DNA sequence: TCAAGTACTTACGCCTGGTCAT
RNA sequence: AAGACCAGGC
C-alpha cells in the first residue's frame, strides 16, 4: 500500500488494493479525479478496460460494405 | 432446584451405565458407541480438549 | 485367406467346471470366446423386484440386489425365452419372464434364514441352483419378506447378474516361447499347470516362427447354465453376431452401390 | 445422475445403423468401417481374420472412446479386389470356423460323456 | 492521423485479431451481408474467419496513440499472421 | 453386513457357504483348511468369507419396528 | 474485483487420454443446464426450430427463446406452439452442445495457463475429463480435484476465447519460453520403453498403434527388418508421429558425459541422445527431457516450427498410440522393484557402519577437545558441519550403490530415467537408506532435557538420537525413526499450508502494482498516466513466448 | 430509457455539501421518525419511506416506476441537532 | 514411587519430578496433565513377570485386570515432565539384555511401541515403511472412509449417514484394530489391486474399478438424508399446520406434485422420491395459507426409508423424515488405500474388459504405479504382498508397525509356497486381445476404502439463477444454485490474456448487469421515470441533461454506500 | 392414519391436531406405517 | 441456558460475550465413520490461531511421543495445532493434594 | 532536526456441508 | 436470510 497507492493514479485504483475506504476518503476530501484510464476502474464500472481487445476501437468502413452479398 | 447439567453419555450419572449389551440394545443403543459426548437439542457435542 | 479348422480336446468335464483345449486358432478368435462367455451369453435371472412387505435389517433395494445375484437354473429354456424387449407383450409374459414369489415371516424365537429355497418359481425349471442355499437375509422374530420378482433374458455385457460363469481359466504357450511377457528373472516363476518342460529349465526357447495357439480353457460355471453348454452358447452368440453383421453389410453395400 | 443405460452398449435405438461404410482418401482400395454398438469381442477377431487374407494389405481396429460404443475397422486391399469383399469374405470365414468349432466341441463333449 | 506516415505495425494483432472475428461474427449473425462467397457456411465464426483469410471483413481499426492521436488501419491493410 | 452372493472379482457363489464356514470353524477346521473344504481355492473367493463381519447378527439384536 | 457469474460448472476432473488437448469432457446434465444465446438467422432457422421443438427435456435442445422485444419464451414448461415461432433476429437458448468454446479453470489460478479455453465434448457420467497433458499447466491431479467451467455468452467472448485462450496457443508461456504441457505420466514411461533398440512390433501390432495416428497419411511404412520376417520399431513408429519435418538434438536421462568425447559419438552404444532428422526419429530414447516441458525439447520444436494446430495433434497422437502400446508392453510396480541383492544390502550396511564409527570418532574427538573448529564456525557448529558430512556422504554412497543394483527391468528406475515420476533420492530410501531428518535445517532438536527422546541417554549426539534413519522404508524404520521422520515430515506439511497465503498475498501485491502496465501502439510500455515504464517491452521490444536460447558463438 | 447511453470517461470525488444532499434527498423536512411502519404501511419520514425506494417487490417507487429492478433506490437525509464530526474526515 | 507403586497415599495420577541438577522435587496431582503407561525395569529386570502375563490369561473369571497390575507395582502412568527424567527401553528383550554397553540404568520399559499412534493411525498397515505425509493423510482419510458408522444407524435420523453395503475387516491387520473395534465396524473392503498402466484412465492419481465387480456389489453403499420439520404458533392467529394442500387453498405454491403427501402431509416410508418433490406439506395462515412445504434437495433422487412423528420440547408436532438412496460408485467418487494413496475412478470396465489372470482373476481395482515412487508407500505394496499371503492361506496377516518377525523376504518366501511369485508379480493376459502383458503386473488384496466425496455430491451447473437481495449477484452455493466466483486471481489471468471482452461478460454481463440515469452536470443519479419518461435532477433542476450508464449493480451500490459517507463519486460522461 | 409407536410396537390411529402418545405405553415417538402403494426395484 | 448455549454453539462463555468467549469448543460429533467417531472423541486444541504464520507451534514436538500420535493432524489451517491423543494417552483428572 | 517512542494496521485462493441463534 | 462458527475438500 506504501509505494501502490503513493503512486499518482486514480483513487478507483488504489481502492481496489489494501485501503478502499481511506484512499476515497482522502480522494472526497481533496477533490481527486479518476482518469478512468486504468483497468480497475473500468471493470468496477463495467466498461471495456483499455486491455488487449479493448485498446483500439473498430469502426464501420462504408466504402468496404459496398462488396456486400445477400442484403 | 438450580438447574439441569447436561449429561455425558455412557458416563456415571448416565442412564447407559453399567448396562449390558442386552440392555444397550433394548434401548437402541449401539454397544459399540463410546459415549464420551453430550446430546443438546438432538444433535452429539464433543468437547474438545 | 480362408478358415482354420480348430480343434477341441477336453480333458476335464464335471458339473462345475470344464477344462478343455482349442487348437489351431487365433488368438483373437479364442480372446473373443472367452469374452463372450463372460459378456454374450445368454442367462435368466432376477432384474424386476417388487417388496410387498421388508422388516428386515436390509433395506428394499439391499435384497432387490440380493435376489438378482442368484443364479437360476436357464439350461433349455433361456433359447425359448425372448427378450422384454422384443416381446409383443407389455410389462411381463411367460414367453419373456418366470415369476418368482417370495414369502417369509419369523415366528419363532430362533432366526430365520431367508435362502433362495424359499423363492417359488412358476416354473419348474427355472430354479435358484438348488436340486447349500444361498441366504438372502436373516430374520429375527416379527420380521416379515414378502416380494414378488420376474426374471428376465440377458448376458454379462448389461449386467454381472448375467455372468453364467466363475473365474473363466484362459492360458496360451504355457512354457514361455513366444516371450509375449518377459521375465526378468524366469527362474522365480511358477511353471504352469500346462508346463511341458522338465524342472530344470524355466521357459521354453524362443520359437520366432511361433504365434499363439493351443488356447487352455476352463470355465467354471455358476450354476445358471450346465459348464459345456456356457460354451455351445457362446460359440453360437458370437457366430450370431457375425452373422447379423454380416446381413448389415450385406444390406449396407446393396444400398450404396 | 448421468449414468448412461446398461443396454446402451449393444442395442441400436432408432435411426442408428449398424454398420456404416465410407471410403478412404488418402490410399487407393482403402475403406472405414464404422460399427456401432460393437466392442473389442468382434472387432479384434476380424481384424485377425483379416489379416490372414493376402489381399489385404491394412486390416486395423479400434474404439475411439470406451465410454462410447463403437468400433472402426480400417481394411485397405490390394487392386481389383474391393475391402468390403474382404470384409465379407472374413466375416464368412469366422461363421465357418465357428460352426466347426461348435461341431468338434459337441462331439467331444459326447466322446468325454459315457465314452 | 492520415494514411501516409502512419508509425504502428503493419501486422493485425491478435488482439485485433479477436475483436475483428468477433464482431464481424455477430454482425453476420445479425443479418449482415458476407463479402465473401460462402460454400455452405452457416456458423457465422467461420464466415468472418473466410472473410478474414479473404482481406474482406469491412472494419476499421482504429488505434490510439497514447498521445491521443489514432491511426485507422483497415482490415485488409493488416497482414495476417495466419 | 450379511454375507455377499457373488464374490466381487470372479462371480463365485459365495453366499451359501458362510454358515458352512462358521460350522467348519466352530468344529474342527482352520480357517485355510475350512475354505478348501468349500471350494473356495481363487484368493479373491477366500478373501470374501475371510474377512468378512457379519454385522447382521448384531443388527439382530435390535427390536423390530413391528412386533 | 470479483464476483459470482452465471453460466459457471464445477465438477471433479478425471482423466480421459482419448480427448485432445483442447477437449473437456462434460456431463450431460451440466450442458443441459448451461444454455448458450443463439441468433436465428436463415442459414441456421431450421436447426434452431429443431432444437426449439425438442425444448428443455431432450439434451440437444433449447431452453428459453428471446424475440425482439426482449420478452423471453420460456421452453422448460410446455410452450404454446405460436411461442416456438422463429423468425430471424430471436435469441434462442439452446443447450452446450460439442465443439463449443468454454473457459476451464482450476483455482488458484497461478498465471494465464491456469485458465484456457476447451472444446465441448458431452461424455456420459459426472466428471470434467480432460487429456493428461493438460494437467501441467493447471497444477492438477485426479484426486478428488475440481475445476471451474465458464461459458462464453457472445460470439465476440466467444472468439476472444478461441484466438487468445485456447489450449494449444497457451503451449509455450512467455514466463520462461518453454512449453507448459508435455508428455506425463503412463504416456512418458511407455515412450521411454518405446523408444528402445529392442522394441520390435509385428504387422498387426503395427496397424493397430496406426490406427490411432490421426495424421497418418495411410501409408504402412517399410520395416527395419525385412527378413527372416517384417518387423517395424518403436522409433519407426514414433517418426510418423513427429509432426512435419522437425530437426531437434537431445540427450536421454542416462547419457555417459564420455560419449560426445570419445568414439561412438554418432553411435550411442546405450542408444541414448536423441535426433530427430526431417521429423523422423533417428535414433535415441525419449524421456522428460525430449516430450517434456523443458526449453528446446521436440514438443518446443515442433511449436515453433509448424504451430498450435499441429503441436496439438502431435500430443494427442503420442497419447493415444503410446497407452496403446503399452496396452502390450504393460507398466507396474512391486515388491520386486523394492528389493536389491544380497550383495548391495551388504555393502549398504558396511557403509552405514562406517558412517556411525566416524560419527563416534568425531564425537569421541569433540569430547577430547581434538576437533579444531573450522573459521567462522563454532565448536559446536563445526561438529554438526562434519556430522551431516558423514551422514550425508554415507547416504549419497548406499543411494549410489542402490542405483548401481537396478536391473533395466526395475520399475522405480524406468519411471526415474523417463522421467514421469520419481528421482534417485527416492529409489536410494526406498531400498537403501531413509536418511537425516532434519527440523528447521537443523538435526531433530534435544526437545527433552539434553536427549531427543526418554530412550536415549543424555549429550547423544549419534546419528540415532539426532533423527539419522538407518532403514530404508522396505526395510521399515524403528519407532525412534519413525518418530523422527514424523518430525521431519511435519515440517513440510507447515510449509504447505503457509507457503499458499504468502505466495498468494505476493502475486496480489505484484499485480497490483502492475496491472495496467501495457504495450502501447508505439511499442512503448506505459502505465495508466501513460508513463513510461519502458521504450522498449524487455529493452528488446520482442514477446517472450518466441525466443529462444541460443550461443553468440563470438563471445569466448 | 430515452436518455442517450453514455459511458463514464472520469469520476469526480468529492464531499457531499449539506445543502446538496437536502436538495438530492427525496424525504422533505427529514427523517424524523425510527419507526418503519406504524399502522401497516411505511410511514413518510421514517427508515424505510416509500419515496425512498421499492418495498413488497410487487409494488412501484413513489418517484418513479420501481418494480423493484428498475428502481435505483433514492436518498433521504436527517437533520443533526447539532454538528458532528466526520469518522473519515477527523484526522483531515 | 513406592507409594504411588503400592498405591497407599499417592494415587497413580500423581507425577513426581526431581531436577537433580536444580536441586527441585516437583509433585503434581493437578488435572490436564497427560500421562501413559509404562512398563518398571528394576536392575535391568523387568517388573512385568510370567505370573502376571499367566494371570491376565485368564482374566475372565479371576477379578485380575489392569488395575492389578498398577497395584502390584509392575506399570506407571508418568507425564512428559516426569519422562524428562525417566531412562526408556524400547523393548525388552532388546535393550534390557547385556551387549555392547549403551545404557544400564534404564528404568521403564515401553509396553510397545506402536503405541505411540492414535485411532485412525492404527489402522495403517505397515507405517514404518511409509512417508510420513502419506501416514498424515491416511489419518486424515480414514475419518473420511464409509462403513457401518454404527451399529443402531437404522434409529438414528442423522443429516448425511452414509453406511457400506459389504464392510470387510483387513486381511492385514494391526494388532491396535483390536482394541479400536474396527473388526466389529470396518469400512472398506479387500480388493484385487493392480498396480499397472491399463488404458491411461488410472493415470495421475485416478483408479480403474472393474464395472462387473461393482454390478456384484462391490463398494456399493447408502446415503442417508434426514430432514427435520416442526410445526409452531407464533402469531396471535398465525400457526403452522402439517397438512396436504390443495391447489387453491394456499398462496405460495411450486410447480413441485404434491399427490405423494398422505392426509397428514407427511410422504410414508417406500415412496420413491425424485428431485423437487415435496418431503413435507406445511401451511401458514396469513395474518388463508402460506405454503412452507419442504422439498427435497436437488437430484437425489432417493426412497423415503423412515418417518418419524414426535412432540419438541415445546409439544409442537415435529417430524423426521429419513430418505435413503443408494450410490453405485461412478467415475467420479474416491477411493483411497490405508497409505494416503487417494484418487478418483478413472473409468470402469467389464470382466471381459479388465485384465486377468491365467486362473481368470480380474482386479477389482487398477491404480497407476506412477503413484508410488515419489509418494514412497512401501507399506501399500507390503500390504498387497501380506494380503496376497494371507488370502491363499487363510489367516490374517499381523502389520504391527515394528515387529522385526515380519519381514518382507519372509513374506515373499511364504507367497512362494502357494504357486505365486514371491514379490506379488502375475503374469496378466489384455482383456481387449487375449494377449499377455509384456510386463508382469503386481497383483493382490489390498485394503481399499470408499470416501464421503462423490462426484454427485458435488456436480454443479448455473444458467442465470437465483441471485443475492443486496449484491443482485448469482447466489453462493451448489445448494443454493449458486453461481461459481469469478475472483480477483481469474480476472487477473484475464488481463494477462488481453479478454477484454471476456472480462467484461463475466464481470458486467454473466453477473448483475444494470443501468443507472446520471446528470451530466453533476455525476450523481437521477430521478428516472421510464413509464413517464421524466427524467429529473434533484439538485440541479437538470431534467434535459440526463445520460443513461451501464455499470454493475455492485458499483452502484459501493456508490450509493460512498454518498452515505458523504462521499460524492461523481460519475462525469463528459 | 395408522401410527407404529417405537415402544410397545402396537399400531394406534391418530388424525390432525391430536397429539402423539401411544395407548398403553403413553410414548411419544411413532413411525409412518410404510405405504401400500408399490415400487419396482431393479436387481441392478 | 448457559451450559445448553456453550455446549451447543461451542462458544464458551456467556452468550453476551461470544468474542471474548473461545469459540470452536464441543464440536459436532462426527458420525461418519466409527473411527471418525472415535477420533473426535479424542482430540486436543491448541488454542493459537489458525491464521498465524508461526511455524514452531506447528511442529511436532519431541514430547508428543507417546501422548500424542505423530501423524494425525488436520491437514490445513490446523496443522499442528489441532492434535489427537496416542492409543496409551491418559489425562490426569485430578486430585487434593493433602 | 531527530529520533525514539507509541499507536495502528494488515496476510489465503476457490469449493462443500452443517449447526445455531438472531 | 444471511450472518457467526465449525468441520471438511484440492
Ligand atoms: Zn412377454
Ligand atoms: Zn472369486
Ligand atoms: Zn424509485
Ligand atoms: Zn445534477
Ligand atoms: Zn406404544
Amino acid at each position: 500500500r506504501h509505494g501502490v497507492n503513493r503512486q499518482d493514479t486514480g483513487p478507483l485504483m488504489k481502492c481496489s488494493f489494501e485501503e478502499t475506504v481511506d484512499v476515497l476518503m482522502e480522494a472526497a476530501a481533496h477533490g481527486e479525479s479518476d482518469p478512468m484510464k486504468g483497468v480497475s476502474e473500468n471493470i468496477m464500472l463495467g466498461q471495456l478496460a483499455p486491455a488487449g481487445t479493448g485498446c483500439f476501437d473498430l469502426l464501420l468502413d462504408a466504402e468496404k460494405c459496398k462488396y456486400g452479398m445477400e442484403i | 432446584f438450580i438447574g439441569k447439567i447436561p449429561i455425558m453419555l455412557r458416563s456415571t450419572y448416565c442412564l447407559l451405565n453399567g448396562l449390558t449389551d442386552r440392555d444397550l440394545c433394548e434401548l437402541n443403543e449401539c454397544p459399540l458407541d463410546p459415549g464420551g459426548y453430550f446430546i443438546i437439542n438432538g444433535s452429539e457435542k464433543v468437547l474438545i480438549a | 485367406p480362408y478358415a482354420n479348422q480348430p480343434t477341441v480336446r477336453i480333458t476335464e468335464l464335471t458339473d462345475e467346471n470344464v477344462k478343455f483345449i482349442i487348437e489351431n486358432t487365433d488368438l483373437a478368435v479364442a480372446n473373443s470366446i472367452r469374452r463372450v462367455f463372460i459378456a454374450e451369453v445368454p442367462i435368466i435371472a432376477i432384474d424386476w423386484v417388487q417388496i410387498d412387505a421388508n422388516s428386515s435389517v436390509l433395506h428394499d433395494e439391499f435384497i432387490a440386489h440380493r435376489l438378482g445375484l442368484i443364479p437360476l437354473i436357464s439350461d433349455d429354456i433361456v433359447d425359448k425365452l425372448q427378450y422384454s424387449r422384443d416381446c409383443t407383450c407389455e410389462e411381463f409374459c411367460p414367453e419373456c419372464s418366470v415369476e418368482f414369489t417370495l414369502d417369509v415371516r419369523c415366528n419363532e424365537d430362533q432366526t430365520r434364514h431367508v435362502t433362495s429355497r424359499d423363492l417359488i418359481s412358476n416354473s419348474p425349471r427355472v430354479i435358484p441352483v438348488t436340486s447349500d442355499d444361498i441366504l438372502i437375509v436373516k430374520l429375527r422374530k416379527g420380521q416379515e419378506l414378502r416380494l414378488r420378482a420376474y426374471a428376465k433374458k440377458g448376458f454379462g455385457k448389461e449386467h454381472a447378474k448375467w455372468n453364467p460363469t466363475a473365474g473363466v481359466a484362459f492360458e496360451y504357450d504355457p512354457d514361455n516361447a513366444l516371450r509375449h511377457t518377459v521375465y526378468p528373472k524366469p527362474e522365480e516363476w511358477p511353471k504352469s499347470e500346462y508346463s511341458e518342460l522338465d524342472e530344470d529349465e524355466s521357459q521354453a526357447p524362443y520359437d520366432p516362427n511361433g504365434k499363439p495357439e493351443r488356447f487352455y480353457y476352463n470355465v467354471e460355471s455358476c450354476g445358471s447354465l450346465r459348464p459345456e453348454t456356457i460354451v455351445l452358447s457362446a460359440l453360437s452368440g458370437l457366430k450370431k453376431k457375425l452373422s447379423d453383421l454380416q446381413t448389415q453389410l450385406s444390406h449396407e453395400i446393396q444400398s450404396d452401390v | 445422475m448421468n449414468a448412461p443405460p446398461a443396454f446402451e452398449s449393444f442395442l441400436l435405438f432408432e435411426g442408428e445403423k449398424k454398420i456404416t461404410i465410407n471410403k478412404d482418401t488418402k490410399v487407393p482400395n482403402a475403406c472405414l468401417f464404422t460399427i456401432n454398438k460393437e466392442d473389442h469381442t468382434l472387432g479384434n477377431i476380424i481384424k485377425s481374420q483379416l489379416l490372414k487374407d493376402p489381399q489385404v494389405l491394412f486390416a486395423g481396429y479400434k474404439v475411439p472412446h470406451p465410454l462410447e460404443h463403437k468400433i472402426i475397422i480400417r481394411v485397405q486391399t490390394t487392386p481389383d479386389y474391393s475391402p468390403q469383399e474382404a470384409f465379407t469374405n472374413a466375416i464368412t470365414d469366422l461363421i465357418s470356423e465357428l460352426s466347426l468349432l461348435e461341431e468338434r466341441f459337441r462331439v467331444a463333449i459326447k466322446d468325454k460323456q459315457e465314452g | 492521423q492520415a494514411n501516409q506516415k502512419r508509425i504502428t505495425t503493419p501486422y493485425m494483432t491478435k488482439y485485433e485479431r479477436a475483436r475483428v472475428l468477433g464482431t464481424r461474427a455477430l454482425q453476420i449473425a445479425m443479418c449482415a451481408p458476407v463479402m465473401v462467397e460462402l460454400e455452405g457456411e452457416t456458423d457465422p465464426l467461420l464466415i468472418a474467419m473466410k472473410e478474414l483469410k479473404a482481406r474482406k471483413i469491412p472494419i476499421i481499426i482504429r488505434r490510439y496513440l497514447p498521445d491521443g492521436s489514432y491511426e485507422d488501419w483497415g482490415v485488409d491493410e493488416l497482414i495476417i499472421t495466419d | 453386513m450379511i454375507i455377499p452372493v457373488r464374490c466381487f472379482t470372479c462371480g463365485k457363489i459365495v453366499g451359501n457357504k458362510w454358515e458352512a464356514y462358521l460350522g467348519l470353524l466352530q468344529a474342527e477346521y482352520t480357517e485355510g483348511d475350512a475354505l478348501d473344504a468349500l471350494g473356495l481355492k481363487r484368493y479373491c473367493c477366500r478373501r470374501m468369507l475371510l474377512a468378512h463381519v457379519d454385522l447382521i447378527e448384531k443388527l439382530l439384536n435390535y427390536a423390530p419396528l413391528e412386533k | 474485483m470479483g464476483k459470482r457469474v452465471d453460466f459457471s460448472a464445477r465438477t471433479v476432473i478425471t482423466p480421459d487420454p482419448n480427448l485432445s488437448i483442447d477437449q473437456v469432457g462434460v456431463p450431460r446434465s451440466i450442458a443441459a443446464n448451461m444454455t448458450f444465446a443463439e441468433i436465428v438467422t436463415p442459414f441456421n432457422i431450421d436447426r434452431l426450430q429443431e432444437l426449439v421443438r425438442r425444448g428443455n427435456s431432450q439434451y440437444p435442445g433449447a431452453k428459453y427463446i428471446i424475440r425482439d422485444n426482449g420478452d423471453r419464451i420460456d421452453l422448460r414448461f410446455h410452450p404454446k406452439p405460436s411461442d416456438l415461432h422463429l423468425q430471424t433476429g430471436y435469441k434462442v437458448e439452446r443447450h452446450m452442445c460439442d465443439g463449443d468454446i468454454v473457459i476451464f479453470n482450476r483455482q488458484p489460478t497461478l498465471h494465464k495457463m491456469s485458465m484456457m479455453g476447451h472444446r465441448v465434448r458431452i461424455l456420459p457420467w459426472s466428471t470434467f475429463r480432460l487429456n493428461l497433458s493438460v494437467t501441467t499447466p493447471y497444477n492438477a491431479d485426479f484426486d478428488g480435484d475440481e475445476m471451474n467451467l465458464h461459458l462464453p455468452q457472445s460470439l465476440e467472448t466467444r472468439a476472444e476465447i478461441q484466438e487468445l485462450a485456447m489450449v494449444p496457443r497457451m503451449i509455450v508461456t512467455p514466463q520462461s519460453n518453454r512449453p507448459v504441457m508435455g508428455i506425463v505420466q503412463d504416456t512418458l514411461t511407455a515412450v521411454r520403453k518405446f523408444t528402445k533398440r529392442d522394441v520390435f512390433l509385428e504387422r498387426g501390432e503395427v496397424m493397430n498403434l496406426l490406427m490411432f495416428l490421426s495424421t497418418w497419411d495411410g501409408k504402412v511404412p517399410q520395416p527395419a527388418i525385412l527378413k527372416p520376417r517384417p518387423l517395424w520399431t518403436g522409433k519407426q513408429i514414433f517418426s510418423l508421429i513427429i509432426p512435419g519435418h522437425i530437426n531437434c538434438i537431445r540427450t536421454h536421462s542416462t547419457h555417459p558425459d564420455d560419449e560426445d568425447s570419445g568414439p561412438y559419438k554418432h553411435i550411442s552404444p546405450g542408444d541414448t541422445k536423441v535426433v530427430v532428422e526431417n521429423g523422423e526419429l533417428i535414433m535415441g530414447i525419449l524421456c522428460k527431457k525430449s516430450l517434456g516441458t523443458s526449453a528446446g525439447s521436440l514438443v518446443h520444436i515442433s511449436y515453433l516450427e509448424m504451430g498450435h494446430d499441429i503441436t496439438r495433434l502431435f500430443y494427442s497422437n503420442i497419447q493415444t498410440v503410446i497407452n496403446n502400446w503399452l496396452l502390450i508392453e504393460g507398466h507396474t510396480i512391486g515388491i520386486g522393484d523394492s528389493i536389491a541383492d544380497s550383495k548391495t544390502y551388504q555393502d549398504i550396511q558396511n557403509t552405514i557402519k562406517k558412517a556411525k564409527q566416524d560419527v563416534i570418532e568425531v564425537i569421541e574427538k569433540a569430547h577430547n577437545n581434538e576437533l579444531e573448529p573450522t573459521p567462522g564456525n563454532t565448536l559446536r557448529q563445526t561438529f554438526e558441519n562434519q556430522v551431516n558430512r558423514i551422514l550425508n556422504d554415507a547416504r549419497d554412497k548406499t543411494g549410489s550403490s542402490a542405483q548401481k543394483s537396478l536391473s533395466e527391468y526395475n520399475n522405480f528406475k524406468s519411471m526415474v530415467v523417463s522421467g514421469a515420476k520419481g528421482s534417485k533420492i527416492n529409489i536410494s530410501q526406498v531400498i537403501a537408506v531413509v536418511g537425516q531428518q532434519n527440523v528447521e535445517g537443523k538435526r531433530i532438536p534435544f526437545g527433552f532435557k539434553h536427549r531427543t527422546l526418554p530412550h536415549f541417554i543424555k549429550d547423544d549426539y549419534g546419528p540415532e538420537s539426532r533423527g539419522f534413519v538407518e532403514n530404508s522404508y522396505l526395510a521399515g524404520l524403528t519407532p525412534t525413526e519413525f518418530f523422527f521422520h514424523a518430525m521431519g515430515g511435519r515440517e513440510g506439511l507447515i510449509d504447505t499450508a503457509v507457503k499458499t497465503a504468502e505466495t498468494g498475498y505476493i502475486q496480489r501485491r505484484l499485480i497490483k502494482s502492475m496491472e495496467s502496465v501495457m504495450v502501447k501502439y508505439d511499442a512503448t510500455v506505459r502505465n495508466s498516466i501513460n508513463q513510461v515504464v519502458q521504450l522498449r517491452y524487455g529493452e528488446d521490444g520482442l514477446a517472450g513466448e518466441s525466443v529462444e536460447f541460443q550461443n553468440l558463438a563470438t563471445l569466448k | 430509457s430515452a436518455c442517450p447511453l453514455r459511458t463514464i470517461k472520469r469520476v469526480q470525488f468529492g464531499v457531499l455539501s449539506p445543502d446538496e444532499l437536502k436538495r438530492m434527498s427525496v424525504t422533505e423536512g427529514g427523517i424524523k421518525y425510527p419507526e418503519t411502519t406504524e399502522g401497516g404501511r411505511p410511514k413518510l419520514g421514517g427508515l424505510m419511506d416509500p419515496r425512498q425506494g421499492v418495498i413488497e417487490r410487487t409494488g412501484r417507487c413513489q418517484t418513479c416506476a420501481g418494480n423493484m429492478t428498475e428502481c435505483p433506490g433514492h436518498f433521504g437525509h436527517i437533520e443533526l441537532a447539532k454538528p458532528v464530526f466526520h469518522v473519515g474526515f477527523l484526522v483531515k | 514411587r513406592k507409594l504411588r507403586r503400592q498405591m497407599d497415599i499417592i494415587v497413580s495420577e500423581v507425577s513426581m519430578i526431581r531436577d537433580i541438577r536444580e536441586r527441585e522435587i516437583r509433585i503434581y496431582t493437578d488435572a490436564g496433565r497427560i500421562c501413559r503407561p509404562l512398563l518398571i525395569v528394576e536392575k535391568q529386570k523387568l517388573l512385568l513377570k510370567k505370573r502376571h502375563i499367566d494371570q491376565l490369561k485368564e482374566r475372565e473369571y479371576n477379578n485380575y485386570s489392569w488395575q492389578d497390575l498398577v497395584a502390584s507395582g509392575v506399570v506407571e502412568y508418568i507425564d512428559t515432565l516426569e519422562e524428562e527424567t525417566v531412562m526408556l527401553a524400547m523393548t525388552p528383550d532388546d535393550l534390557q539384555e547385556k551387549e555392547v554397553a549403551y545404557c544400564s540404568t534404564y528404568t521403564h520399559c515401553e509396553i510397545h511401541p506402536s503405541m505411540i499412534l492414535g485411532v485412525c493411525a492404527s489402522i495403517i498397515p505397515f507405517p514404518d515403511h511409509n512417508q510420513s505425509p502419506r501416514n498424515t493423510y491416511q489419518s486424515a482419510m480414514g475419518k473420511q472412509a464409509m462403513g457401518v458408522y454404527i451399529t443402531n444407524f437404522h434409529v438414528r435420523m442423522d443429516t448425511l449417514a452414509h453406511v457400506l453395503y459389504y464392510p470387510q475387516k483387513p486381511l492385514v491387520t494391526t494388532r491396535s484394530m483390536e482394541y479400536l473395534r474396527f473388526r466389529e465396524l470396518p469400512a472398506g473392503i479387500n480388493s484385487i489391486v493392480a498396480i499397472a498402466s491399463y488404458t491411461g484412465y488410472n493415470q495421475e492419481d485416478s483408479v480403474i474399478m472393474n464395472r462387473s465387480a461393482v454390478d456384484r456389489g462391490f463398494f456399493r453403499s447408502v446415503f442417508y438424508r434426514s430432514y427435520k420439520e416442526q410445526e409452531s404458533k407464533k402469531g396471535f392467529d398465525q400457526e403452522e399446520v402439517f397438512e396436504k394442500p390443495t391447489r387453491e387453498t394456499c398462496q405460495g405454491m411450486r410447480h413441485a406434485i404434491y399427490d405423494k403427501l398422505d392426509d397428514d402431509g407427511l410422504i410414508a416410508p417406500g415412496v420413491r422420491v425424485s428431485g423437487d418433490d415435496v418431503i413435507i406439506g406445511k401451511t401458514v395462515t396469513l395474518p388463508t395459507k402460506r405454503d412452507c412445504s419442504t422439498f427435497l434437495r436437488t437430484s437425489e433422487t432417493g426412497i423415503v426409508d423412515q418417518v418419524m412423528v414426535t412432540l419438541n420440547q415445546e409439544g409442537y408436532k415435529f417430524c423426521k423424515i429419513r430418505v435413503r438412496s443408494v450410490r453405485i460408485p461412478q467415475i467420479g467418487d474416491k477411493f483411497a488405500s490405508r497409505h494416503g494413496q487417494k484418487g478418483t475412478c478413472g473409468i470402469q470396465y467389464r470382466q471381459e474388459d479388465m485384465p486377468f489372470t491365467c486362473e481368470g482373476i480380474t482386479p477389482d481395482i487398477i491404480i497407476n504405479p506412477h503413484a508410488i515412487p515419489s509418494r514412497m508407500t512401501i507399506g501399500h505394496l507390503i500390504e498387497c504382498l501380506q494380503g496376497k499371503v494371507s488370502a491363499n492361506k487363510g489367516e490374517i496377516g499381523d502389520a504391527t508397525p515394528f515387529n522385526d518377525a515380519v519381514n518382507v523376504q519372509k513374506i515373499s518366501n511364504l507367497l512362494s509356497d502357494y504357486g505365486y511369485h514371491l514379490r506379488g508379480n502375475e503374469v496378466l493376459y489384455n482383456g481387449f486381445t487375449g494377449r499377455k502383458i509384456t510386463s508382469q503386473i503386481f497383483i493382490g488384496p489390498t485394503y481399499y476404502q470408499r470416501l464421503k466425496h462423490m462426484v454427485d455430491d458435488k456436480i454443479h451447473s448455473r444458467a442465470r439463477g437465483p441471485i443475492q437481495i443486496l449484491n443482485r449477484q448469482p447466489m453462493e452455493g451448489r445448494s443454493r444454485d449458486g453461481g461459481l466466483r469469478f475472483g480477483e486471481m481469474e480476472r487477473d489471468c484475464q488481463i494477462a490474456h488481453g479478454a477484454a471482452q471476456f472480462l467484461r461478460e463475466r464481470l458486467f454481463e454473466a453477473s448483475d448487469p444494470y443501468q443507472v440515469h446520471v446528470c451530466n452536470l453533476c455525476g450523481i443519479m437521477a430521478i428516472a421515470n421510464t413509464r413517464t419518461h421524466t427524467y429529473e435532477c434533484r439538485g440541479c433542476r437538470n431534467k434535459t441533461q440526463i445520460s443513461l450508464v451501464r455499470m454493475p449493480y455492485a458499483c452502484k451500490l459501493l456508490f450509493q454506500e460512498l454518498m452515505s459517507m458523504s462521499i460524492a463519486p461523481r460519475m462525469m460522461s463528459v | 392414519m395408522i401410527y407404529i409407536c417405537g415402544e410397545c410396537h402396537t399400531e394406534n390411529e391418530i388424525k390432525s391436531r391430536d397429539p402423539i402418545r401411544c395407548r398403553e405405553c403413553g410414548y411419544r415417538i411413532m413411525y409412518k406405517k410404510r405405504t401400500k402403494r408399490l415400487v419396482v426395484f431393479d436387481a441392478r | 441456558d448457559g451450559l445448553k448455549y456453550s455446549l451447543a454453539t461451542g462458544n464458551w462463555g456467556d452468550q453476551k460475550k461470544a468474542h471474548q468467549a473461545r469459540a470452536g469448543v464441543s464440536q459436532v460429533l462426527n458420525r461418519l465413520t466409527f473411527a471418525s467417531t472415535l477420533s473426535h472423541l479424542r482430540r486436543l486444541n491448541s488454542p493459537i490461531g489458525r491464521d498465524g504464520k508461526l511455524a514452531k507451534p506447528r511442529q511436532l514436538h519431541n514430547t508428543l511421543w507417546g501422548m500424542v500420535c505423530p501423524a494425525e493432524t488436520p491437514e490445513g489451517h490446523a496443522v499442528g495445532l489441532v492434535k489427537n491423543l496416542a492409543l496409551m494417552a491418559y489425562i490426569s483428572v485430578g486430585s487434593q493434594p493433602s
